């Protein structure tokens, strides 16, 4: 676990790939658009929410 | 999809209630499993897995 | 239909795959939506077999 | 926050990416959801085809 959500996206980019975070398909698929373009949503959602 | 109850009815708020209650205790997401996956006759997980 | 007979008194509730659009929610009361969708595709299983 | 500005008068609407949930609905009325989204997986895509 991570203390806040900044913290769990750079996690990843320096996990090589050994490491996934779970967050809000909204805010997953934002950082995906944003530089570097090193983080990319696969799968779907697991809950309806809005 | 939504539950529809008619204008002004004693039971228009009490239901719109008891659906969150039901999705954020997980029974929603256990009912769309249940008659999707679980009663699902799927032969292709057991026909493209040999 | 299902709507039709909550406005003429004829149902007290209905619970049933209904889309929640405009046109409905302004003679009838809407509850929060209890599973989300969208337009999707459908193909057939790719053998191939080619 | 911006449920506690609603309930003490201090704003009149809310616009915002806010979880519709049972807690908040119990207090606020909650509009239909404009955006659906749900938990999903980040991953770093390799990126490794060295």
């Amino acid at each position: 676990f991570v203390r806040t959500t900044a913290e769990g996206v750079a996690r990843v980019r320096k996990s090589k790939g050994k490491y996934a975070y779970l967050l809000e398909s909204t805010m997953n698929e934002y950082i995906e658009q944003r530089k570097p373009c090193d983080t990319m949503k696969v799968g779907g959602n697991l809950d309806s929410k809005g | 999809y939504g539950i529809a109850t008619p204008k002004g009815s004693s039971l228009g708020t009490p239901v719109n209630l008891a659906v969150l209650k039901l999705s954020e205790q997980g029974v929603l997401d256990k009912l769309k499993n249940k008659w999707w996956y679980d009663k699902g006759e799927c032969g292709a997980k057991d026909s493209g897995s040999k | 239909g299902m709507v039709g007979e909550l406005v003429y008194g004829k149902a007290d509730i209905a619970i049933a795959p209904l889309t929640i659009t405009l046109v409905r929610e302004e003679v009838i009361d809407f509850s929060k939506p209890f599973m989300s969708l969208g337009i999707s595709i459908m193909i057939k299983k790719p053998q191939k077999s080619k």
